[PDB]
């Protein structure tokens, strides 16, 4: 898993 | 009155907190004379792939910006990246910017977040920049552009703009010039946080608030010279400690010195087993000495 | 993601606190329009012996408050008791006085409190009312006045002032009607709290809060049906979970139904082994299931 651009 | 997280007032940021949207993006600004700044992953076509950032700012265009504080919609002249922050100049001098300033805040220290869902400031809480260049915090989509706060003797200190979370949970912002904390790169990307360094200093502190709260079960009496400590600070993730000296006043208060609690520290490392200190079930580096001195005395 | 405790923000808060002093006296006081109230124990010449209030309301001198904000002041012009709160009226109309109402906190619901130093805004947390009508909140000398407050619907509600601490370090405080959380008077005695019950819906919101962080290991294969985890409640000091309507979203995210957490409470209520939820030792109540949710995702 990774990243969400909030 | 045990260790309890706080913030300190967010009086002098919510009138410069903006809603800036573009498109189907809708994230938080801060507006400060007559600029707002943002994340600028705001303009990008689709957060959720790969961005390319010279081209979602070839093809942007100012109209189609849309910057509000209330009922007051403010007009964008031009647009410009400075690292991963949009940097918006306006047509409207925000009238009720304080005095401020910027930097940067260090592994270890303590700050402010004011959370603001779309433009509207929704809630504010302390927080820890730990090793990695990121904080353990609460954002819901939509945060994004949250502003991170510190107030040092009369001057606020614009420090911190959230822009996104770890596949872990870890939050990840930026400070002011645009340089992202940990040097994450704001992509849907898979990075990785790595291993964390527990803060000495604010361990130390950690402890002392449990003294001064009555609880003492770990005190050893024993004690470890400072040099032996970051000896095996840096062979079990800890920073290594600069001195007693930040401590002065809290071991006078409690007559157990610092290298006591860096014996204890060691030992602690190992596990609370079925104890708990301040309630917590392992070691907290999460408050610094400073915070500790208040939330205890009070005097700043 | 994540849970933490939060507070609302306090900019229409911070513009009413006033410094109040009296006698050896200092605490913070709330101005709204032309008048300031405070904790009257802040009129008491002998805070370390019963306080007789009729008697040092009686001898009372105007000219002895001093009422200030930054250092401006405000002259007292008369002084009342309201309850366990001192109303004084002050020549100046607080020109920052924001649109208001007042109301009371019940038990289990949280709200947001600034704490104050001696008139000057210090620091902005949440906490949650026991069951006693105290709070787990942080207060030292000096703070005392501080302003309990909660944003709802647009409406700011002034519903908690500080006014002591307990032996056993818990905080009362009163409404502002001048009527003492919890019923506690406003002496410097050794008032007992009381046998403290915990909020059931708002321990399930934070398990269901734990699974949403990847946390399961008190998570069982059994249930306990609302009814019976009733019973047990009643004599385990917790209180009764009306229904599971307000777990619904959660339950559906994290596919633990409501029941199959109050197995978990039940059994975690003797100890955590040494493990931890959310890095705490054993089950927190401060949080409401809406506190939960919201941050949780999207609401």
């Amino acid at each position: 898993v990774n990243s969400t651009l909030q | 009155s045990g260790l309890r997280k706080m913030a300190q007032p967010s009086g002098l940021v919510e009138p410069c907190i903006v809603r800036v949207s573009y498109g189907n993006n809708v994230l938080n600004g801060l507006w400060l004379g007559d600029e707002v700044i943002c994340p600028r992953h705001v303009i990008a076509s689709d957060t959720t792939r790969v961005i390319n950032y010279e081209n979602e700012m070839s093809s942007v265009r100012l109209h189609n910006f849309s910057v509000s504080k209330n009922n007051v919609f403010l007009g964008v002249v031009s647009a410009r990246y400075k690292g991963v922050n949009l940097v918006l100049k306006v047509n409207q001098v925000n009238p009720n910017t304080p005095e401020h300033k910027f930097k940067s805040i260090k592994a270890g220290e303590s700050f402010n977040i004011l959370a603001c869902y779309e433009g509207c400031p929704g809630s504010v809480y302390g927080v820890n920049m730990r090793s990695q260049g990121t904080i353990k915090g609460s954002f819901i989509a939509g945060t994004c552009g949250s502003v991170g706060y510190v107030l040092e003797n009369g001057i606020l200190y614009f420090v911190y703009m959230h822009h996104l979370e770890l596949g872990n949970g870890s939050h990840v912002g930026s400070n002011f010039e645009g340089e992202m904390y940990g040097g994450y790169e704001d992509q849907p990307s898979m990075q990785l946080e790595g291993t964390n360094v527990m803060s000495s200093d604010n361990v130390v502190a950690f402890l002392y608030a449990a003294l001064i709260n009555g609880e003492r079960w770990f005190v050893t009496n024993t004690s470890m010279s400072l040099e032996s400590y970051n000896t095996w600070a840096k062979t079990n993730s800890f920073t290594e400690l600069s001195s007693t000296d930040a401590f002065s006043m809290l071991a006078a208060k409690t007559g157990q010195s610092v290298e006591k609690l860096l014996d204890s520290i060691v030992r602690l490392n190992k596990g609370f087993g079925g104890r708990t200190i301040l309630s917590y079930g392992s070691l907290c580096d999460e408050f610094t000495p400073t915070e500790v001195i208040r939330q205890m005395y009070g005097v700043n």
